[PDB]
């Protein structure tokens, strides 16, 4: 999880194969935070 | 157009880790190529 963990150890190509694997990870992640913003600011917005 | 050791051939790679992918042949993680490899021995024989 820890992204210098990762840099530090692996060989260039393994290490971009396991980043993509991470930021794909948490692009996902960060997507469904801002799907959950959105759905969440669309409750807030209806109440606001 | 380079010789190196047989066992050596592994090293041209794209983005690879090796002493001849480091100090002198680094191909990049982007590249697009095909490599052709076969042993020279018979024309590599000197005395010397």
């Amino acid at each position: 999880s820890v992204l210098n963990d990762i840099l530090s150890r692996l060989d260039p190509p393994e290490a971009e194969v396991q980043i993509d694997r991470l930021i794909t990870g948490r692009l996902q992640s960060l997507q469904t935070y801002v799907t959950q913003q959105l759905i969440r600011a669309a409750e807030i917005r209806a109440s606001a | 157009s380079f010789v190196i050791r047989g066992d050596e051939v592994r090293q041209i790679a794209p983005g690879q880790t090796g002493k001849i992918a480091d100090y002198n042949y680094k191909l990049p993680d982007d590249f697009t190529g095909c490599v052709i490899a076969w042993n020279s021995n018979n024309l590599d024989s000197k005395v010397g």
